[PDB]
Protein backbone atom coordinates (compact mmCIF):
# COMPACT_ATOMS: atom_id res chain seq x y z
CA UNK A 1 0.00 0.00 0.00
CA UNK A 2 1.14 3.68 -0.63
CA UNK A 3 -0.06 6.69 0.06
CA UNK A 4 2.78 9.48 -0.74
CA UNK A 5 2.55 13.05 -1.76
CA UNK A 6 2.01 14.17 -5.24
CA UNK A 7 5.66 15.02 -7.19
CA UNK A 8 7.55 12.25 -5.55
CA UNK A 9 10.98 12.77 -8.24
CA UNK A 10 13.31 15.06 -6.69
CA UNK A 11 17.15 15.33 -7.15
CA UNK A 12 19.48 18.25 -6.71
CA UNK A 13 22.34 18.37 -8.99
CA UNK A 14 25.08 20.85 -10.43
CA UNK A 15 26.51 21.22 -14.06
CA UNK A 16 29.70 22.88 -15.35
CA UNK A 17 30.97 23.36 -19.09
CA UNK A 18 34.61 22.84 -19.51
CA UNK A 19 36.54 26.28 -19.69
CA UNK A 20 39.18 24.85 -22.18
CA UNK A 21 36.51 23.63 -24.64
CA UNK A 22 35.10 27.05 -24.79
CA UNK A 23 37.00 28.27 -27.59
CA UNK A 24 35.82 29.24 -31.56
CA UNK A 25 35.31 26.65 -33.41
CA UNK A 26 38.76 26.51 -36.02
CA UNK A 27 38.48 28.49 -39.09
CA UNK A 28 37.64 26.24 -43.00
CA UNK A 29 39.77 27.61 -44.67
CA UNK A 30 43.30 26.63 -46.91
CA UNK A 31 45.03 29.48 -48.52
CA UNK A 32 46.77 28.84 -52.44
CA UNK A 33 50.15 30.18 -52.63
CA UNK A 34 50.12 32.06 -55.90
CA UNK A 35 53.59 32.33 -57.41
CA UNK A 36 56.93 30.89 -56.29
CA UNK A 37 58.92 33.54 -54.58
CA UNK A 38 62.31 34.57 -55.18
CA UNK A 39 66.34 34.72 -53.84
CA UNK A 40 68.17 37.55 -54.77
CA UNK A 41 71.55 39.73 -53.62
CA UNK A 42 74.37 40.84 -55.21
CA UNK A 43 78.36 39.68 -53.53
CA UNK A 44 82.03 40.47 -53.86
CA UNK A 45 82.82 41.38 -57.38
CA UNK A 46 78.77 40.94 -59.53
CA UNK A 47 79.59 43.93 -61.48
CA UNK A 48 82.97 46.20 -61.86
CA UNK A 49 82.80 50.24 -61.86
CA UNK A 50 86.03 51.14 -63.65
CA UNK A 51 85.45 54.77 -62.45
CA UNK B 1 77.46 18.89 -31.30
CA UNK B 2 79.11 21.11 -28.62
CA UNK B 3 76.00 21.63 -26.81
CA UNK B 4 74.77 17.90 -26.19
CA UNK B 5 78.10 17.17 -24.58
CA UNK B 6 77.64 19.82 -21.09
CA UNK B 7 77.70 17.90 -18.41
CA UNK B 8 78.32 20.26 -15.35
CA UNK B 9 77.08 19.84 -11.72
CA UNK B 10 77.98 22.71 -9.20
CA UNK B 11 75.84 26.15 -8.54
CA UNK B 12 74.63 26.95 -12.43
CA UNK B 13 72.60 30.01 -11.48
CA UNK B 14 71.35 30.85 -14.53
CA UNK B 15 72.15 29.69 -17.77
CA UNK B 16 72.00 32.10 -21.22
CA UNK B 17 72.01 30.45 -24.87
CA UNK B 18 71.40 33.67 -26.25
CA UNK B 19 70.48 31.93 -29.75
CA UNK B 20 73.26 29.70 -30.78
CA UNK B 21 70.43 28.18 -33.29
CA UNK B 22 69.87 25.38 -31.00
CA UNK B 23 68.32 22.36 -32.26
CA UNK B 24 65.16 20.44 -30.74
CA UNK B 25 67.35 17.16 -29.77
CA UNK B 26 70.10 19.89 -28.06
CA UNK B 27 66.66 21.07 -25.90
CA UNK B 28 66.25 17.63 -25.19
CA UNK B 29 69.77 16.86 -23.82
CA UNK B 30 69.13 20.38 -21.79
CA UNK B 31 66.10 18.99 -20.09
CA UNK B 32 67.71 16.20 -19.77
CA UNK B 33 71.00 17.55 -17.54
CA UNK B 34 68.45 19.55 -15.53
CA UNK B 35 66.23 16.80 -14.59
CA UNK B 36 69.48 14.93 -13.11
CA UNK B 37 71.20 17.71 -12.46
CA UNK B 38 68.42 19.64 -10.01
CA UNK B 39 70.70 22.71 -9.35
CA UNK B 40 69.81 26.44 -11.23
CA UNK B 41 67.45 28.90 -11.05
CA UNK B 42 67.15 30.65 -14.87
CA UNK B 43 67.11 29.13 -17.79
CA UNK B 44 67.42 31.09 -21.46
CA UNK B 45 66.96 29.92 -24.57
CA UNK B 46 65.84 32.73 -26.63
CA UNK B 47 65.47 32.15 -30.36
CA UNK B 48 66.34 28.57 -31.20
CA UNK B 49 64.94 26.17 -33.53
CA UNK B 50 63.61 24.57 -30.54
CA UNK B 51 60.09 22.75 -31.94
CA UNK B 52 57.32 21.01 -29.53
CA UNK B 53 59.42 17.96 -28.93
CA UNK B 54 62.03 19.98 -26.53
CA UNK B 55 59.60 21.75 -25.54
CA UNK B 56 57.83 18.84 -24.38
CA UNK B 57 60.95 17.38 -22.82
CA UNK B 58 61.56 20.41 -20.53
CA UNK B 59 57.89 21.30 -19.78
CA UNK B 60 57.59 17.18 -18.36
CA UNK B 61 61.20 17.57 -16.53
CA UNK B 62 60.04 20.76 -14.86
CA UNK B 63 56.55 19.37 -14.15
CA UNK B 64 57.76 17.17 -11.26
CA UNK B 65 57.24 18.51 -7.61
CA UNK B 66 61.10 18.54 -7.05
CA UNK B 67 64.14 20.06 -9.08
CA UNK B 68 62.81 23.41 -8.81
CA UNK B 69 63.79 26.12 -11.50
CA UNK B 70 62.65 29.87 -11.39
CA UNK B 71 63.11 31.76 -14.64
CA UNK B 72 62.12 30.29 -17.63
CA UNK B 73 62.44 32.20 -21.14
CA UNK B 74 61.85 30.83 -24.28
CA UNK B 75 61.88 33.94 -27.28
CA UNK B 76 61.66 33.37 -31.19
CA UNK B 77 60.62 29.67 -31.14
CA UNK B 78 58.17 28.00 -33.22
CA UNK B 79 56.44 26.58 -30.64
CA UNK B 80 52.90 26.84 -31.59
CA UNK B 81 49.22 25.41 -29.40
CA UNK B 82 50.65 21.63 -28.73
CA UNK B 83 53.77 23.50 -27.26
CA UNK B 84 51.34 25.91 -25.50
CA UNK B 85 49.13 23.24 -24.37
CA UNK B 86 52.34 21.08 -22.90
CA UNK B 87 53.44 24.56 -21.37
CA UNK B 88 50.33 25.30 -19.46
CA UNK B 89 50.04 21.58 -18.35
CA UNK B 90 53.35 21.53 -16.91
CA UNK B 91 52.92 24.78 -14.91
CA UNK B 92 49.25 23.42 -13.66
CA UNK B 93 51.60 20.92 -11.65
CA UNK B 94 54.69 23.02 -11.11
CA UNK B 95 55.60 25.51 -7.70
CA UNK B 96 59.10 27.05 -8.47
CA UNK B 97 59.52 28.89 -12.01
CA UNK B 98 58.27 32.51 -11.32
CA UNK B 99 59.06 33.98 -14.46
CA UNK B 100 57.50 32.54 -17.84
CA UNK B 101 58.59 34.35 -20.87
CA UNK B 102 57.04 33.18 -24.16
CA UNK B 103 57.41 35.83 -26.88
CA UNK B 104 57.41 35.78 -30.50
CA UNK B 105 56.22 32.46 -29.74
CA UNK B 106 53.57 31.47 -32.69
CA UNK B 107 50.77 31.13 -30.36
CA UNK B 108 47.21 30.89 -31.28
CA UNK B 109 43.45 31.60 -29.70
CA UNK B 110 43.54 27.88 -28.72
CA UNK B 111 47.20 28.12 -26.81
CA UNK B 112 46.74 30.97 -25.36
CA UNK B 113 42.80 30.37 -24.13
CA UNK B 114 45.08 27.38 -22.35
CA UNK B 115 47.49 29.10 -20.83
CA UNK B 116 45.21 31.79 -19.47
CA UNK B 117 42.79 29.00 -18.13
CA UNK B 118 45.77 27.20 -16.27
CA UNK B 119 45.95 30.07 -13.75
CA UNK B 120 43.04 30.44 -12.71
CA UNK B 121 43.28 30.82 -8.68
CA UNK B 122 41.74 27.72 -7.90
CA UNK B 123 43.37 25.18 -10.32
CA UNK B 124 46.31 27.73 -11.08
CA UNK B 125 49.31 29.00 -9.82
CA UNK B 126 50.67 31.25 -6.77
CA UNK B 127 54.41 30.74 -7.77
CA UNK B 128 54.33 32.92 -11.07
CA UNK B 129 54.93 36.40 -10.77
CA UNK B 130 56.01 37.68 -14.18
CA UNK B 131 54.37 36.02 -17.42
CA UNK B 132 55.06 37.56 -20.57
CA UNK B 133 52.93 37.07 -23.53
CA UNK B 134 53.56 38.69 -26.76
CA UNK B 135 52.82 38.41 -30.94
CA UNK B 136 49.52 36.45 -29.88
CA UNK B 137 48.41 36.06 -33.03
CA UNK B 138 44.73 36.89 -33.04
CA UNK B 139 44.83 38.70 -36.51
CA UNK B 140 40.92 37.30 -36.87
CA UNK B 141 38.58 39.30 -34.49
CA UNK B 142 38.78 36.64 -31.74
CA UNK B 143 36.84 38.23 -28.61
CA UNK B 144 37.36 34.95 -26.27
CA UNK B 145 40.97 34.58 -25.03
CA UNK B 146 40.61 38.40 -23.41
CA UNK B 147 37.25 37.09 -21.67
CA UNK B 148 39.71 34.40 -20.19
CA UNK B 149 42.55 36.47 -19.57
CA UNK B 150 39.85 38.82 -17.68
CA UNK B 151 38.92 35.81 -15.34
CA UNK B 152 42.60 35.11 -14.60
CA UNK B 153 42.74 38.91 -13.58
CA UNK B 154 39.92 38.29 -11.85
CA UNK B 155 41.04 35.33 -9.85
CA UNK B 156 44.49 35.61 -9.23
CA UNK B 157 46.15 37.18 -6.83
CA UNK B 158 50.37 36.84 -7.16
CA UNK B 159 51.21 38.38 -10.87
CA UNK B 160 52.53 41.96 -10.52
CA UNK B 161 54.06 42.31 -14.25
CA UNK B 162 52.39 41.57 -17.83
Amino acid sequence: LEELTDTVPEADTSTQTDAFLDRPPTPLFVPQKTGTDAITQIENGDLFDFD
Amino acid sequence: ALCEALYEYSGLAVLRLPYNFLNDMAAQAVARLMQVNPGLQLLDLTGNEVTDKGAAAITEVLAKPEAGLKALILRHNPIGDTGALAVADMLRSNRSLTLLDLADCHVAVKGLIGLANALTAPEGNRSLQVLDLEDAQLAAPQDSTYQHMSRMLATNTTLTEL
